[PDB]
């Protein structure tokens, strides 16, 4: 486009739309749930998850340290802070994949485990892979709207 | 169509005079059978003598009897079976039983029904691209997707003679062209000169 100002080129992109021309870019608008819009519930479950105990982990170059935290059924956590910070560390340990240095989480629960930084290490195609985690997720809509159709 | 005989005592009478005829009497199962085949297998057996009538009309084996002097009665326990037929003819036992018991027309299983024989289903390529691979596994058939094309593991058992073929069981079975047994006029008894041979 032509050149704008900071502030001017910014608002323009958020609305998904550009006048001079006149093309809607992108096909839906981008907007984040106020959080009076999420749906009202009693949580709990079974009552309250799992918790996890103080953990530790030290590499013997850089050392973890983890406060008793308590997790929920239904919710979602955040974890932010900058890298190097142990935050890809502390996953890992839930997931089972590292032993801690100090603390234990041993849960009955199943964990599905997504990594940080993935580079192919799977012989096999592309296909192939993801029936043999699931197929029928494959079939439902939400997975045509999200992954099939977009890409191809 | 129409209510006229339909007859009573008539083909009962016609039925008489054929045990009488014939030295070698059988006591038979088309159950199974698709009628090309029992059709078939019946034009087998009428070119050497032939195979007639009943219900309980069959059973009357004992007028039969009666007029001569042979069984009644007597007999061990009258041995009929759904689906029974008589054949009367010239041909001595033991033939007679090698001709059809041998000689049975392909076919292939059904649900429900009780297994004769054990089922076994092989390993090797099904050929068939992803899909319900998982109604395979239901059976207890393990398989598992190799090289794109469901592959079934090993061969195994499904069922067991003597156990029923469930209703998912069979059907998956057709799909894969497995069949095996053999149709055809299952032996359930002879009579000949005033001996009794079970199957």
């Amino acid at each position: 486009t032509l050149p704008a100002s900071v502030r001017e080129g910014i608002n323009i992109f958020l609305d998904g739309h550009i006048p001079a021309e006149n093309l809607r870019f992108r096909t839906e608008a981008l907007q984040f749930r106020i959080a009076d819009a999420t749906e009202d519930l009693q949580n709990d479950s079974a009552s309250r998850a799992f918790s996890y105990p103080s953990l530790k982990k030290t590499q013997g170059d850089f050392v973890l340290n983890v406060e008793e935290g308590e997790f929920s059924d239904s919710e979602i956590l955040v974890m932010m802070g900058e890298n190097g910070t142990g935050k890809t560390t502390l996953i890992k340990l839930l997931a089972g994949a590292l032993k801690p240095d100090e603390g234990q989480d041993i849960p009955k629960l199943n964990v599905s485990m997504k990594p940080q930084k993935i580079a192919p290490k799977f012989p096999g195609t592309v296909r192939q892979l993801f029936f043999k985690k699931i197929r029928g997720q494959f079939l439902n809509p939400q997975f045509q709207t999200d992954v099939v159709k977009p890409l191809r | 169509m129409g209510g006229i005989r339909e007859k009573k005592a008539e083909y009962f009478a016609k039925l008489r005079e054929y045990l009488e005829e014939y030295k070698s009497l059988f006591v038979v199962g088309v159950d199974n059978v698709s009628s090309q085949q029992m059709h078939e297998v019946r034009k087998e057996l009428r070119g050497r003598a032939v195979v007639l009538m009943g219900k309980n009309t069959m059973v009357r084996r004992a007028i039969r009897g009666f007029l001569s002097d042979l069984p009644d009665f007597e007999k061990l326990l009258p041995f009929v079976k759904g689906n029974v037929g008589f054949v009367f003819t010239n041909e001595p036992l033991t033939e007679i039983k090698n001709v059809i018991v041998s000689n049975r027309v392909a076919a292939p299983a059904r649900a429900g029904a009780v297994a004769p024989e054990d089922i076994w289903v092989r390993a090797v390529n099904t050929g068939m691209e992803p899909g319900k691979t998982s109604f395979f596994q239901a059976l207890g058939v393990p398989t598992k997707i190799a090289r794109g094309t469901i592959e079934i593991v090993s061969d195994v058992k499904v069922v067991d003679a003597g156990n029923k073929v469930g209703q998912s069981e069979a059907s998956l079975l057709n799909l894969l062209n497995i069949s095996p047994f053999t149709f055809g006029l299952t032996v359930v008894q002879v009579y000949d000169n005033g001996q009794v041979f079970p199957s």
